[PDB]
RNA sequence: GGAUUUUUGGAGCAGGGAGCCACGCAUCGACCUGGUAUUGCAGUACCUCCAGGAACGGUGC
């Protein structure tokens, strides 16, 4: 399982945790989360640090929230990128 | 053999021919319409044919009875807040019932969704302009007496009685 | 079709229901005596019999069985009421047919139903005596208007409004026993000692559900008093007097604004003011609803007592002893309203030895000399 | 689970059922399997325009199931 | 059990025809079920299936010609038994179009039962009238017609009528 | 590794989640189990679009659940450890 | 019986062009021959093509591989 | 991994409440624990499409268009 | 550990919020794995659920009876009112 | 082809140029690196096609299993 | 213990404008006037054709 987690897909959560790397996060609901990853599961359930939050409205929004934890199933997608340097 | 809650409860319940849910009244020489508050609103409509019925009245709110079907009884007046206890009414069927006045039928005039109406076999059926009148004071009938009320008959009831 | 014979057959059929009820009253004077005395409290003017007939049941001279079945029939004489009033409303709104009438001359029927089958429709008593309620009321169930806690009547289920409570509060401070002491409030205090501040939404949606229940509760209860009456009455008490009903020699005038008032000057012209007009005109049915909570719960103080001791005893109990009386409240609720060695001897011989008919039941035989025994006999 | 023996108390009883999609189904419970897969028949169905209709049979599937109605001749499983 | 009626206006929509002849039926008996299409094969048609037998025969001597949406409809029993009575219910002539048999007697008589008997296109044979007045040899071009009459008065009360089996 | 087990020490904190139906909670968690079902006190949820409503306790179905906010003071290495 | 499964080896073997009806999308349905399948129902689509309904217009994607998920409906086509 | 209990229906005419508001008919031909259909000379409501497969996923209601 | 969270409210008048957004009111006596739910003498509101609205608490309300509802389709409950002692 | 099935299809699919269409109509152009077990993909220099136009280009990208319609090598 | 019936999502998004009244686009369906064809013994997606009418209904954007 570790492997699965070490090489496959996930290995971009994996590789975030591990150099507390950003990563920006789509979502279901219409919203980005733009943050480090300090823990994910199978299911991508995660809990993020120094999370902007960025949405539109047209008018775009944003806001900072330190703490918090993402229930998996409202991924999209996950991106890592020169996007921490 | 009143009409009972007992009388309903034991009595045969069936999807129709046509697709409606329908209770089976039929046959036990009911006398009075009474007690329809033990079918719960459950039917399409209700055959009462072949009973000793004396006036279609007595009916609780009945928001899904379409449907009435009451040949062979004793029908000689209409209640007059029918619509208030079965605003849905849509088909009336009094085949060979007592009706002898036009202007027992005007009760008839309040059923706002009745559109299959017949009164065959009835005295009143024989009353001059017995058609026409029908037409004008209730023309929400489309068939009447298994006949389409057709644009010719509405103008000519239009003249007479305007 | 002749008017005289169908107002003939109502003043007829009012008679007959007349003289059930008043056949009711009579087995069992009861039924009124209980009524009226409620009524007694709420319209101050009415007439109540001797003490002395009330507690010995008697009307003149007899007196009668004490006797669930107080209630039941007290829903049945309700039901009775409306048709009569019914027939009662109806009613406010020759050679020709003699010829007729020899319509159909050949029919062998006997005709003996039309004054039995009314007189019938409405009287006491199943086959013989089994069940009091009459064929007009035949399907006529109190357990699905009382709950079992309830006691037809005898006391008023609050626990669950205990617990909506809770909810409301936000803690667990509040006991059964403190709720009821607050319950207590309900001229003056409900109003200006509230459990909460009156302007708290839980709160009013509380009291809202609260009011309903007594007063649904009270008129259940109560079915022989006409509740229109009862209705109009608080109505008219709550329009004109309810008008700065509320004074104090010292602070004036209260208004449900929940302020005070110097004097009745300042009282009017405080009416007609922006805010007076914003609350009532936002606050009105939760004011209302308060109100009848309160004269509701005046008129059912007997009730509420009743249960409060209730509460207090249960909570006094043993466990044997709360088990048991549990035992007792459901035997009530679910009562009728009115009572009427040769171990191998037996294999040598055949028998304990599983066997079946089927014809029989499915029944069971444990031995083959008895089931052939079976092929003669009377079942 | 303590709700699917009491939807299979149901079967023989006259039931509602709305789907997924808010049509709603009146008739005999013929049958309740474990997943709520529900037969009927001598159906009344009320659309969401309103309009009725009869059906003598159907079967609908558990997961498109939004709640059944069962009668209060069940009230009376209260060891829970 | 089954009537046929052909000659039906087929303007009608099906759902509309089927609901008015259900109503026009139900009057003489409860109606089981009625079929009804409007292919090329069999527009104007319908078949009425009635719980009871004295009903259909009833019902086909009552509304034979009866002006149903502007034309007269015409009536026969059907050919065959209805798939729905089949399977509700559960010899090789039968049915027979010959019924002799007696017990209808009471000044009735050959012209009586000979316009009865002429109800039906059938109308064949017809043996009605000695002293008797109450022996009938009733001969019907076809089952259909004789066991419409048949049908028509199956329990003239109760007189015995007994198709040559 | 399983972070259901995280969100299950969590009692007696207060938190605010966002619902997939947009709903907001604010209150203090009594329970969360195994499901994600998480239960609390001292609510106060503002559904979108309505001003809030107060209730003394809330239990949500865990799979209806977006995301928790955490008090920003939340000790996560601690939490983290099994 | 027909097992539902069978019928779609059946479709594998004879190379029959299959059109897909999609999940919760009327507008738009996928085309292909099936070249293989797993137990998810997820389908190997060869030669594919994107149906849409309301335009008329044809996309072309080649090789295919459709999640089950979005399958309500398979059927055959002559072309 | 039970059964659905569909043998009642089978070889029979039903019409078929897909998801989308789509709706067919057709002849049961077979069946698999997820409810996974085969349903021949099937018809979208009309336009006749064969013998077809339909996943139980997206199969809301069926009703018989027979007597079982 | 207690598992006791849902058992601690069971003959409780709860209020349940459906993923359509309506408001199912009854006796909690039943539930399982899935949160599926059994409501005695149970009743639907689509409207509002009220705090003493001054106009009127009560429209769009309907009475079910005793009710199943999939847990599927549940979002969320609160406590309504106590159990009702019958 | 001999059956080709969904696993191996993807597996030779690994290391190719690929495109994958969400359900939400999103299309994501890259190379795929890796997919797992329950049908996750791994995207490296993707870019991103939304009305079938180049929108954004991404770099590294995890796409969840449940979002995929269907993919395509390209 | 994230792969079709529940808990690791098929969701997400789009309506005001004009003077109480009225409304863009696409698809399907009865449907309503005239006239016209068929007289056929069935168990049914629908059911003649020709011309005119839709201030009709449902679904999606």
């Amino acid at each position: 399982e570790e492997e699965e987690f070490n090489t496959g897909p996930l290995s971009v959560l994996t590789q975030s945790v591990k150099n507390n790397t950003q990563v920006l996060i789509n979502c279901r609901n219409n919203k980005k989360l733009l943050g480090r990853v300090k823990a994910f599961d199978r299911h991508c359930n995660m809990v993020l640090e120094n999370v902007k939050e960025m949405w539109t409205e047209p008018v775009n929004k944003d806001r900072y929230i330190s703490k918090m934890f993402l229930r998996g199933d409202s991924v999209i997608v996950v991106l890592r990128n020169p996007l921490i340097a | 053999v009143k009409l009972t809650a007992e009388l309903i409860e034991q009595a045969a319940q069936y999807t129709n021919a046509v697709r409606d849910r329908e209770l089976d009244l039929r046959g036990y020489k009911i006398p009075v319409i009474e007690n329809l508050g033990a079918t719960l609103d459950q039917f399409d409509a209700i055959d009462f044919s072949d009973n000793e019925i004396r006036k279609l009245d007595g009916f609780p709110l009945l928001r899904r009875l379409k449907t009435l079907l009451v040949n062979n009884n004793r029908i000689c007046r209409i209640g007059e807040g029918l619509d208030q206890a079965l605003p849905c009414l849509t088909e009336l069927i009094l085949t060979n019932n007592s009706l002898v006045e036009l202007g027992d039928l005007d009760p008839l005039a309040s059923l706002k969704s009745l559109t299959y109406l017949s009164i065959l076999r009835n005295p009143v059926t024989n009353k001059k302009h017995y058609r026409l009148y029908v037409i004008y004071k209730v023309p929400q009938v489309r068939v009447l007496d298994f006949q389409k009320v057709k644009l010719k008959e509405r103008q000519e009831a239009e003249k007479m009685f305007k | 079709e002749t008017i005289l014979e169908q107002q003939r057959r109502y003043h007829e059929e009012k008679e007959r229901l007349m003289d059930v009820m008043a056949k009711e009253m009579l087995t069992k004077k009861s039924t009124l005596r209980d009524q009226i005395n409620s009524d007694h409290r709420t319209r101050a003017m009415q007439d109540r019999y001797m003490e002395v007939s009330g507690n010995l049941r008697d009307l003149y001279d007899d007196k009668d069985g004490l006797r669930a079945e107080f209630y039941n029939r007290l829903k049945q004489i309700k039901e009775f009421h409306r048709k009569h009033p019914n027939e009662i409303c109806v009613p406010m709104s020759l050679k020709a047919r003699e010829n007729p009438s020899e319509e159909a001359q050949n029919l062998v029927e006997f005709t003996d139903e039309e004054g039995y089958g009314r007189y019938l429709d409405l009287h006491d008593c199943i086959n013989l005596k089994a069940s009091e309620k009459l064929d007009y009321i035949t399907y006529l169930s109190i357990f699905d208007q009382l709950f079992d806690i309830p006691k037809e009547r005898k006391n008023a289920e609050y626990k669950r409004y205990l617990e909506m409570l809770l909810e409301y509060l936000q803690d667990y401070t509040d006991r059964v026993k403190p709720l009821q002491d607050q319950n207590e409030l309900f001229f003056e205090k409900k109003w200006e000692n509230g459990t909460f501040p009156g302007w708290p939404k839980e709160t009013s949606s509380a009291l809202t559900h609260a009011g309903a229940h007594l007063d649904l509760s009270a008129f259940s209860s109560w079915e022989e008093l006409a509740s229109l009456g009862l209705d109009r009455l608080k109505s008219a008490l709550l329009a004109l007097g309810l008008g700065g009903t509320l004074e104090e020699r010292a602070q004036r005038l209260f208004s449900t604004k929940s302020l005070e008032s110097l004097d009745t000057s300042l009282f009017a012209k405080n009416p007609k003011s922006k805010g007076t007009k914003r609350d009532t005109e936002r606050n009105k049915d939760i004011a209302f609803l308060e109100a009848q909570i309160y004269e509701y719960v005046e008129i059912l103080g007997e009730q509420r007592h009743l249960t409060h001791e209730n509460v207090q005893r249960k909570q006094a109990r043993t466990g044997e002893e709360r088990e048991e009386e549990e035992e007792e409240q459901i035997s009530e609720s679910e009562s009728e309203d009115e009572e009427n060695i040769p171990y191998w001897l037996y294999k040598l011989h055949g028998l304990n030895i599983n066997y079946n008919c089927e014809i029989c039941g499915n029944y069971t035989y444990r031995g083959p000399k008895a089931f052939q025994r079976h092929f003669a006999e009377w079942r | 689970g303590v709700p699917i023996k009491v939807l299979h108390e149901a079967e023989g009883h006259i039931v509602t059922c709305e789907t997924n999609t808010g049509e709603v189904y009146r008739g005999k419970l013929i049958e309740a399997e474990d997943n709520m897969n529900c037969q009927m028949s001598n159906i009344t169905v009320t659309y969401r325009d309103g309009r009725v209709a009869q059906l003598e049979q159907v079967y609908i599937r558990g997961s498109k199931i939004r709640f059944l109605i069962l009668p209060d001749m069940l009230k009376n499983m209260l060891k829970s | 059990h089954t009537i046929y009626i052909n000659n039906m206006n087929d303007k009608i929509k099906k759902e509309e025809l089927k609901r008015s002849l259900y109503a026009l039926f139900s009057q003489f008996g409860h109606v089981v079920d009625i079929v009804a299409l409007k292919t090329m094969k069999m527009r104007g048609q319908a078949f009425v299936i009635f719980k009871e037998l004295g009903s259909s025969t009833n019902a086909l001597r009552q509304l034979q010609g009866f002006p149903f949406y502007g034309k007269p409809m015409r009536i026969q029993y059907a050919k065959t038994d209805s798939d729905i009575i089949s399977k509700m219910r559960g010899p090789d002539y039968p049915p027979n179009y010959i019924l002799f048999l007696n017990n209808l007697p009471e000044e009735t008589n050959e012209m009586m039962l000979s316009m009865l008997f002429n109800q039906f296109p059938g109308f064949k044979e017809v043996r009605l009238v000695p002293g008797r007045h109450d022996i009938a040899f009733v001969e019907f071009e076809n089952d259909g017609q004789a066991g419409a009459a048949r049908d028509a008065l199956q329990g003239f009360k109760a007189m015995k009528i007994t198709y040559a089996k | 590794m399983k972070l259901v087990r995280f969100l299950m020490k969590l009692s007696h904190e207060t938190v605010t989640i966002e619902l997939k139906n947009g709903t907001q909670v604010h209150g203090t968690i009594t329970g969360v189990d195994v499901s994600m079902n998480t239960h609390l006190k001292a609510v106060k949820m503002t559904l979108k679009n309505r001003e809030p409503v107060q209730l003394e306790t809330l239990s949500i179905r865990g799979n209806n659940i977006r995301y928790f906010i955490l008090p920003d003071s939340l000790p996560l290495d601690t939490l983290l450890v099994d | 019986m027909v097992q539902p499964i069978n019928l779609i080896f059946r479709y594998l073997q004879n190379r029959s062009r299959i059109q897909v009806w999609l999940y919760e999308q009327v507008n738009m349905r996928i085309e292909g021959c099936i070249i293989g399948f797993d137990e998810y129902m997820n389908l190997v689509l060869d030669d594919a093509e994107e149906i849409h309904s309301k335009t008329k217009s044809r996309k072309q994607l080649g090789r295919i591989m459709l999640k089950g998920d979005n399958i309500t409906l398979l059927q055959s086509v002559s072309n | 991994a039970h059964p659905p209990e569909l043998k009642k229906f089978m070889d029979k005419k039903l019409s078929l409440k897909l998801n989308g508001g789509r709706h067919v008919q057709g002849i049961l031909r077979g069946f698999d624990p997820f409810m996974n259909l085969v349903i021949d000379e099937c018809v979208e409501m009309q336009n006749n499409i064969g013998m077809v497969v339909i996943r139980g996923n997206s199969i809301i209601m069926l009703e018989a268009l027979e007597r079982v | 550990g207690k598992s006791s969270k849902m058992l601690q409210h069971i003959d409780y008048r709860m209020r349940c919020i459906l993923q359509d957004g309506r408001i199912f009111i009854g006796t909690f006596k039943a539930f399982d794995k899935h949160m599926n739910l059994i409501l005695c003498d149970c009743d639907e509101f689509r409207k509002i659920k009220p705090k003493n609205s001054k106009q009127a608490e009560r429209e769009e309300k309907r009475v079910l009876g005793l009710v199943l509802l999939r847990g599927e389709n549940l979002v969320s409950m609160t406590v309504e009112g106590p159990p009702p002692k019958d | 082809s001999l059956p080709l099935n969904p696993k191996p299809f993807l597996n030779g699919l690994t290391g190719k140029p690929v495109m994958v269409k969400l359900k939400w109509g999103m299309e994501y152009k890259g190379y795929l690196v890796s997919v797992d077990g329950y049908m996750n993909m791994q995207l490296a220099n993707t870019e991103e096609y939304i009305d079938g136009a180049l929108s954004g280009h991404l770099g590294e990208v995890l796409i969840r299993c449940n979002n995929v319609l269907y993919i395509r090598g390209v």
